[PDB]
RNA sequence: GUCUCCGUAGUGUAGCGGUUAUCACGUUCGCCUAACACGCGAAAGGUCCUCGGUUCGAAACCGGGCGGAAACACCA
RNA sequence: CGUCGCUACUACCGAUUGGAUGGUUUAGUGAGGCCCUCGGAUCGGCCCCGCCGGGGUGCCCUGGCGGAGCGCUG
RNA sequence: AAUGAGUCCACUUUAAAUCCUUUAACGAGGAUCCAUUGGAGGGCAAGUCUGGUGCCAGCAGCCGCGGUAAUUCCAGCUCCAA
RNA sequence: GGUGACCACGGGUGACGGGGAAUCAGGGUUCGAUUCCGGAGAGGGAGCCUGAGAAACGGCUACCACAUCCAAGGAAGGCAGCA
RNA sequence: UACCUGGUUGAUCCUGCCAGUAGCAUAUGCUUGUCUCAAAGAUUAAGCCAUGCAUGUCUAAGUACGCACGGCCGGUACAGUGAAACUGCGAAUGGCUCAUUAAAUCAGUUAUGGUUCCUUUGGUCGCUCGCCACUUGGAUAACUGUGGUAAUUCUAGA
């Protein structure tokens, strides 16, 4: 199998990231991160490959005032990939999925982090490229 | 060259139907190595690695996600003696109508039986389907079948002689009651996932000498499942009778329109000849005929053929219709038909009026008893009583039927594969019947 | 993808190839089509490498430097046979042409000579 | 195909594994008026979509199948 | 004849710095082609000319290896 | 007595056919080898016929018909127009 | 400076223009996507090679939207032609 | 064919609209025996297209050493029939559609003394004083051979 290693998160609650799928949503506003137990005063933060709860602030009106599961596919914060490579992306981007992991949309614009691609097979199939 | 037959693989859930079928296909020149390598890549990506051979036929997203065979799928592989296309049954009581559909359009049947400890016994039980699949194959009209014993490496100890002999005995003791002769039925110990005893004789199990069959037409004795597939007797194809096509599925392909696909029961189908569909009563002209990505000029009986009819939408003709020649006598709606049902397993008493689902050929539509005419003995059409009040399991009876939803049926005397039907209720097999008379509109 | 002289890189590039450049023949007159070509610098990532011997070694390579296959058909121009056979001026130019002897089983044997030009 | 929900007098549709009931009507309906209308009186009216299992017995506990009502997939 | 009360249908106003789909555009970024100024991966000619050679008679008519004149050139 | 509409040989046509025109032989007495579509209060040609329904069902472009004796609805018959 | 109540400019068109069609006292009112002539376009734009003639698309280049094959490294598209 | 009729009222003259009436042009319903013509995915989506075809071309008169056939008449450059290929020409016509387009397109009229023009036809082609001309040089096709890619009407080396 193989589990995901720890990476630098850099996307706390309240971050607005780009919406990289063709669902008609333009951005995702992260309201929480899945699997976060917590700590007093600590903001729950997410890296690439993390499932988050998000609301779209701008986009199609039938997606706006709801809570969607999303997965972070690109982050601007540099992270180490266990081989000495510190990688970061041009923008923070995620895609809208359901709780089972498959995307609401059908295509992804831009690259997808290898961590997210390895952890979510349904995202990796629609990924144009893996960085 | 080559003759056409159809084979259905029937058995219990998790007994290895789709995996066995896919590996038999791969060994018989079905698909190249890199396509199945990509299939295994995907299978590893989600998790279900052992289901990779199951993917060759289970192409749908839902089937691939659940790892469960839902719908019938076709695939072709050329063998030593002749061409064959395989019907992959679901193997679930939830999709029993689907396998009734699939078993109807098949000439032979491969009864896959699990050999691992526990799975065999769970298969042969009141909630099992190894009884049900074999019974319905005999009901719908599959005479010659083969029983294959799978998962020889799963059982403890692996490749055991005592296990296989016990399986053969326990299958034979009930297949005699169903109707198939174990002397004519070939028994093959196989392993689809490992690929054992399928194309070449085995090395892990030298104890198996070889199966033998004793038929009137010809005696055969092979070592692998392929040799058993070749020795299957050719069916009697009724080419002179008027054409009938029980419809399997409807597709709307880009640029060639809506192409009904169904098995040729009687007659011959050719391009440029006007057909009528019995239930919806729509006339249309056939453009072209093909099979398995290959065209045909003449479509012989017992062939899964796809033909393009002109100017009919995908919704107008749906799953379950019967197609036929417009010039020859057509299939027409059956307002009522007198059927000879034999009650197999029904706990409650049968009165005239309860509505089970009656599956004639491909489709499934519930029907209601109007009145029960005569209580008839278990064979020979021997009259016993006039006008019974109620019926019970273990008896035959002539009955007149009024379907709730419109349906077309044909008599067993005119078209023998049309006449076969089964009756289902209580989520079980309640009766077995054939149609002798039918009233048209 | 064949390599093109002058690309001056290792890897593949896309070039708008016109008539008579390389790696491209025009389907119709004036047509230029963009095509992918390998760079001229050779590295590990190749299928084949074309090599042409410029000068002979000390010994003979088996199957390569032996059994010299002749050029099929000789010169067709009158001046081009004059150079090859050192003709001065009009010295049996008709009969100094190269005659091609062709032999087939059912064929009745015959010699073949070209229509010499200029 | 795959899932998600809804489906009880003719509609309004409460419901409780020991009872599908009532309500507003709609109708019927004595009840007036030539006829109305206006009032007066009463009634009927339910397989709980449907069929099963569970259960001492279930509409409902569980599952199916059918329709609708939403998606999601679906390329010889 | 009008208000009021009940039931339908049709439009109107209306917070929501409402929403959606078109069209035309400012500004920013800007593929690609074309033109100009460079550029020079390569391919040919002359100067070949270390030499054997040479004929009107060391003074070559050149039939080739070969360096390369390490220039002039297209 | 006369004919076709159809069966159908040949010719003809035509790139090759088809069709038309010719032409053998069959082919009409419910000549069952069967003419329909809309109407009959007025506008607007045609019934104050008969049987049902009873302000219901329905008809009705408009006037209007129908609440138990309907020239108007549903039908039969008979008529009208093309 | 130039154009405008002699209607500029702007907007709409369910507008390709014309020869023509329907109707028919006379006058008119509507219709002309449609076989003849002229124009425009080849999914939307844009830029070009060749050639006397093209801003050609049953030619090319790029972007956008769709969309085919793939061994995922690439490659190939334009039926408002006849079906 | 230069035409009217029913409906406001207790009844009458009007105004006035509604309804009737006839044609054609789309669809639809019912019906349909013969024969001659004949429109036909324009209206909505100038929306999307599988497959197949729709543009190729040689005379005596540009280039044949393909055997791919073949007359040889036999001591000869080339008999001839000709694949392929080079060269030349065509592929800017035709066909489809009507989205754009409101002095724009288009119609009639007129001009290019303000321009270009393949092809055909007709002129012009000794008008020029200036060590191959009895004919000059090199390359490349087709062709042989070695291949690369999963793939293409992709192409490289010799
Ligand atoms: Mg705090
Ligand atoms: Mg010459
Ligand atoms: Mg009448
Ligand atoms: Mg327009
Ligand atoms: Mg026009
Ligand atoms: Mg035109
Ligand atoms: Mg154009
Ligand atoms: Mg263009
Ligand atoms: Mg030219």
């Amino acid at each position: 199998s193989g589990a995901k290693f720890r990476i630098s998160l850099g996307l706390p609650v309240g971050a607005v990231i780009n919406c990289a799928d063709n669902t008609g949503a333009k951005n995702l506003y992260i309201i929480s991160v899945k699997g976060i137990k917590g700590r007093l005063n600590r903001l729950p933060a997410a890296g690439v490959g993390d499932m988050v709860m998000a609301t779209v602030k701008k986009g199609k009106p039938e997606l706006r005032k709801k809570v969607h599961p999303a997965v972070v596919i690109r982050q601007r914060k540099s992270y180490r990939r266990k081989d000495g490579v510190f990688l970061y992306f041009e923008d923070n981007a995620g895609v809208i999925v359901n709780n089972k992991g498959e995307m609401k949309g059908s295509a992804i614009t831009g690259p997808v982090a290898k961590e997210c691609a390895d952890l979510w097979p349904r995202i990796a199939s629609n990924a144009g490229s893996i960085a | 060259e080559k003759t056409h037959i159809n084979i259905v693989v029937i058995g219990h859930v998790d007994s290895g139907k789709s995996t066995t079928t896919g590996h038999l296909i791969y060994k018989c020149g079905g698909i190249d190595k890199r396509t199945i390598e990509k299939f295994e890549k995907e299978a590893a990506e989600m998790g279900k690695g052992s289901f990779k051979y199951a993917w060759v036929l289970d192409k749908l997203k839902a089937e691939r996600e659940r790892g469960i065979t839902i719908d019938i799928s076709l695939w072709k592989f050329e063998t030593s003696k002749y061409y064959v296309t395989i019907i992959d049954a679901p193997g679930h009581r939830d999709f029993i109508k689907n396998m009734i559909t699939g078993t109807s359009q098949a000439d032979c049947a491969v009864l896959i039986v699990a050999a691992g400890v526990g799975e065999f016994e769970a298969g042969i039980s009141k909630n099992g389907q190894t009884r049900e699949h074999a019974l319905l194959a005999y009901t719908l009209g599959v005479k010659q079948l083969i029983v294959g014993v799978n998962k020889m490496d799963s059982t403890e100890p692996p490749y055991s002689q005592k296990r296989y002999e016990e399986i053969v005995k326990e299958v034979s003791t009930y297949i005699k009651k169903i109707g198939y002769n174990p002397d004519t039925v070939a028994f093959v110990p196989i392993s689809g996932w490992n690929g054992d005893n399928m194309l070449e004789p085995s090395a892990n199990m030298p104890w198996f000498k070889g199966w033998k069959v004793t038929r009137k037409d010809g005696n055969a004795s092979g070592t692998t499942l392929l040799e058993a597939l070749d020795c299957i007797l050719p069916p009697t194809r009724p080419t002179d009778k008027p054409l009938r096509l029980p419809l399997q599925d409807v597709y709307k392909i880009g640029g060639i329109g809506t192409v009904p696909v169904g098995r040729v029961e009687t007659g011959v189908l050719k391009p440029g000849m006007v057909v009528t569909f019995a239930p919806v009563n729509v006339t249309t002209e056939v453009k072209s005929v093909e099979m398995h990505h290959e065209a045909l000029s003449e479509a012989l009986p017992g062939d899964n053929v796809g033909f393009n009819v002109k100017n009919v939408s995908v919704k107008d003709v749906r799953r379950g219709n019967v197609a036929g020649d417009s010039k020859n006598d057509p299939p027409m709606e059956a307002a009522g038909f007198t059927a000879q049902v034999i009650i197999l397993n029904h706990p409650g008493q049968i009165s005239a009026g309860y509505a089970p689902v009656l599956d004639c050929h491909t489709a499934h539509i519930a029907c209601k008893f109007a009145e029960l005419k005569e209580k008839i003995d278990r064979r020979s059409g021997k009259k016993l009583e006039d006008g019974p009040k109620f019926l019970k399991s273990g008896d035959a009876a002539i009955v007149d039927m009024v379907p709730g939803k419109p349906m077309c049926v044909e008599s067993f005397s005119d078209y023998p594969p049309l006449g076969r039907f089964a009756v289902r209720d209580m989520r079980q097999t309640v009766a077995v019947g054939v149609i002798k008379a039918v009233d048209k509109k | 993808f064949p390599m093109k002289q002058g690309v001056l890189t290792h890897g593949r590039v896309r070039l708008l190839l016109s008539k008579g450049h390389s790696c491209y023949r025009p389907r119709r007159t004036g047509e230029r089509k963009r095509k992918s070509v390998r760079g001229c610098i050779v590295d590990a990532n190749l299928s084949v490498l074309n090599l042409v011997i410029v000068k002979k070694g000390e010994k003979d390579i088996p199957g390569l430097t032996d059994t010299t296959v002749p050029r099929r058909l000789g010169p067709k121009r009158a001046s081009r046979i004059r150079k090859l056979f050192n003709l001065s001026k009009e010295d049996d130019v008709r009969q100094y042409v190269v005659r091609k002897p062709l032999n087939k089983e059912g064929k009745k044997p015959r010699t073949k000579a070209p229509k010499i030009q200029r």
